[PDB]
């Protein structure tokens, strides 16, 4: 099954010839559609347009990727692929990719200038990087320890610890991340994503120390001494003034889990990333590589 | 008609779709003016819609497979390297089980005779002193069309069948009788089996020792799968998490488990495997379709 | 809350749920009225 | 004080005048594409 | 191999035929992976009578072969073994709208009031387990792990204080309910290891973290902040704070325990996640029958 999408303007001969540079690349579809217009192509329907972040993160999860393979007189033909079979992707990402190398979709810089592809009538197209999965769970860890020590104010020491997390290197290719606190072009917010995690952290000791009385089947196979010994190295000192002292609700309770269960169902799009492609065999000068298809 | 006629019929159309996946009819309107050669490849005209396999060429230098080049059939395992010139080095399954905690101390030792030399030495080496394991290596599929040159090329196969070419003598995955464990209620259940591969940490008062295990079951589901490894590794489990605390070094998990591929009840059959007369016992899996999943940590 | 009280508008989930993410997020938040007798409707408000 | 504004939306019926040979189509013979699913083959006719 | 024929024991009638007429595409799982099966091995009631257990029920089924009904003739039934990244149709039987472009599991059928009116033969039924979005049967297997670990808190009347409350559940405008969930050791296990892992996450939280919650509250004000607020007043049985420190060029072990973390909720989340089964693109009007391309 092929797509063909039409482009609603005109095109110059610089945009013909910027599509003839790109001619392989992966592209988000919205829909499992036959004919697009360019409208709909891309990912500028969703990023700055809608959602920011973990939905962003959630939905280039939940969309089709479907690769260039051939343009018409105005047209695009856009091959969806099927698992389990080779393709070819050209190389846009900076990261090199090297052979039998886990491959992945990550959003890509927030707002850059790199004619952002190609400008067309208040219209952008943006593609997400093709990227080692690795270096993928790297760049989220970053991003989610800047979006936590953005918050805080009266850090004096703060610049150069924003940008020894913003400079990264793998494969001696470096990048600066562009969330570099204070400047706000876009962040991505990062914000749902930091308050559930704390919300994980915060609201777990007390859930885990609940059950630890009852915990087991009264014989116990390290569930109640080691589990005591994690849960004093963090609470050395555990249940001081105690606030309510001790006068809990079944309910209460209740409620308690059924939020710290919802929170991880929620953070589920930066729990996994999965591997879009297995790249088997890499062309020469690093140009495009030959892949196939999973998941 | 006759049973045999009909038989005859879906033979004759088993033929022809094979032909229809190989050959392909040519529209172009093909006048005289060509050498008979041509003419016959533009009768015939193959395309690789035939193999259905996929393989990968590899370049790897030849210190370090001993017992793979004689012996087809092996895991691979992608090991990159912060130096520039050789950004990837491949790895046999055996050379990382060296390692591994779980093998005696006489197979490993005579695992190391076979694997005594300078490059082998400082690869383990590095091995060793890489923090976890499990993504500075990682699995890369199984050995088909062993070069045995100066820097041996080697074939290797993501995905479909073990063989080379022509679709004759399709090999099997060779995994080391020790390493490999069936945690099922019972062991080869009715038919075809999956067979994963499983990385075990441990850390005996100094530093970490990986474990390198292989399953076949069953199982096709992959929380099954770690639901079942956590009931038979509760007691080490317990012990890393007091570990991993204190520990610094960047690693976040136990375990991994990976699927590797089908495999089939009936093509199970031990044997052994000798290298400088080093008899050594194996499980030899026969047919495999290689099939891989990403990897699922446990803790 | 008083604020919520007077003008009222219901508090969303007394059993927190991601579908309180889903409304935060924006999603149909209000159940749909089981009655309806003329189709569509919106006001919107300027200060004077 | 306040100016409360408010949109209504109409089912109307709106008739089009033309002048005759006022546009011009120049159109592809139909192309014809199979899919042969496992358990289904799709035809797809496109024109342009 | 793909292709399996069943052929009934007992017979049947022309009702019978008709509803498996009308019954044509669905998802049917198999145990056997034979040529030639009976109507013992069919569907899903060989084992739905040994304790009814739902956590017993959706393991085995996880265990299952699936296959899809196709080709019901005379007393003869073809079932295909759908390939990996393919295209089918499945009628569906799950009470849902089924928007498009989701992801679909397979669960254990929820007992409903009326009696199933599919087929019933010679104390043999065609128990066919529902086909359901992976959002609902997240829900589903949190509210199993909150009965274990309400079950945990023995009392009387209070489980049916917390049953009545809980088990009602409404998603897409549907109302369902999971009653008899008798609490076997079974789940106690899954129980464990969640409640290792949130250990864990509380042992292996950064800094960062609980600060973040109180200088977003100096900072900034809003509703998800009034709740967050209101549940970390509502309980306050450790909350521990390790105070003095200074946020110091430590940030590669902020890193690694922020790694360890979402490590620990992954562990979490492959407990109450299921596996996808289907992928949906094209649903028809009537929301009966939708395709896939999709296979595990």
């Amino acid at each position: 099954e092929t797509v063909y999408c039409t482009f609603d303007h005109k095109l110059s001969l610089s945009d013909i010839s910027t599509l003839c540079k790109l001619m392989n690349i992966v592209i988000p579809i919205p829909a499992h559609h036959h004919l697009i217009g360019s409208g709909n192509l891309g990912l500028y329907p969703i990023v700055s347009s809608n959602k920011d972040y973990v939905h962003i993160r959630n939905v280039l999860r939940t969309m089709v990727v479907t690769i260039l393979q051939k343009v018409e007189g105005n047209q695009l033909v856009l091959r969806k692929p099927m698992t389990g079979q080779q393709y070819a992707i050209k190389n846009t990402g900076p990261f090199p990719w090297e052979k039998g190398d886990t491959l992945t979709l990550i959003p890509p810089l927030s707002t850059h200038s790199e004619e952002k592809l190609l400008k067309l009538g208040d219209w952008e197209l943006t593609v997400p990087l093709v990227v080692p999965t690795a270096i993928a769970a790297e760049i989220n860890i970053r991003l989610l320890c800047i979006g936590l020590i953005a918050v805080h104010r009266e850090y004096n020491e703060m610049q150069t610890i924003i940008d020894e997390l913003c400079s990264i290197q793998y494969r001696d290719v470096l990048i600066k991340l562009p969330d570099i606190v204070n400047d706000k072009q876009s962040m991505y917010s990062m914000k749902t994503a930091c308050i559930s995690l704390s919300m994980i952290t915060a609201m777990a000791p007390d859930i885990v120390r609940t059950y630890i009385d009852r915990l087991t089947l009264e014989d116990h196979s390290m569930l109640l001494i080691k589990c005591q010994e994690l849960l004093s190295k963090r609470t050395t000192l555990s249940t001081q003034r105690c606030g309510q002292l001790h006068a809990t609700d079944i309910k209460d309770e209740l409620k308690k889990i059924k939020s710290v269960l919802t929170m991880i169902d929620q953070i589920n799009s930066l729990t996994n990333e999965k591997t879009y492609f297995v790249v088997c065999d890499v062309s020469a000068d690093n140009r495009m590589a030959t892949c196939i298809y999973k998941n | 008609m006759n049973s045999k006629s009909s038989a005859r019929a879906a033979i004759v159309d088993t033929v022809e779709a094979v032909k229809k996946r190989k050959y392909i009819s040519i529209e172009a309107g093909t006048l005289n003016n060509v050498v008979e050669k041509e003419r016959k490849f533009l009768k015939q005209f193959l395309s690789g819609r035939e193999n259905l396999r996929i393989a990968a060429r590899v370049f790897t230098p030849c210190e370090l497979l001993a017992p793979e080049l004689e012996n087809l059939g092996m895991l691979m395992y992608r090991f990159e390297t912060d130096v520039d010139n050789p950004k990837i080095l491949f790895v046999g399954l055996f050379f990382l089980c060296s390692n591994a905690f779980n093998v005696s101390a006489c197979v490993r030792t005579a695992l190391t005779t076979m694997y005594t030399n300078s490059m082998v030495d400082n690869v383990l080496s590095m091995i060793n002193t890489c923090k976890y394991l499990e993504d500075k290596v990682s699995l890369f599929g199984v050995t088909s069309l062993v070069s045995c040159g100066s820097s041996c090329l080697l074939s290797c196969v993501m995905q479909g069948n073990v063989y080379d070419a022509n679709k004759e003598n399709i090999h099997g995955l060779t995994v080391l009788k020790e390493i490999f464990l069936e945690p099922d209620w019972e062991p080869r259940q009715h038919s075809t089996q999956y067979v994963y591969v499983v990385h075990v940490y441990k850390e005996v008062l100094s530093k970490l020792q990986y474990g390198i295990y292989v399953v076949l079951t069953s199982f096709q589901n992959e929380d099954l799968v770690v639901d079942i490894l956590r009931q038979y590794f509760e007691k080490e489990r317990f012990l890393f998490l007091n570990y991993l605390i204190n520990s610094n070094t960047t690693l976040s998990y136990f375990g991994s488990v990976q699927r590797i591929g089908r495999c089939a009840t009936e093509d199970i059959k031990s044997g052994f495997l000798q290298y400088r007369g080093i008899t050594l016992p194996v499980i030899k899996l026969e047919n495999i379709f290689v099939d891989l999943s990403e990897k699922k940590v446990f803790v | 809350t008083w604020i919520r009280h007077h003008v009222g508008i219901e508090k969303p989930n007394p059993s927190e749920g991601e579908a309180l993410n889903i409304i935060t997020f924006g999603g149909i938040n209000k159940n749909p009225p089981s009655i309806l007798l003329h189709g569509q409707q919106a006001i919107c408000e300027v200060i004077l | 004080a306040a100016t409360l504004v408010r949109t209504d939306n109409f089912d109307v019926e709106c008739l089009l005048y033309s002048s005759r040979a006022a546009t011009s189509i120049i159109l592809d013979d139909p192309t014809v594409t199979a899919e042969a699913k496992d358990i289904v083959t799709t035809y797809n006719f496109t024109q342009h």
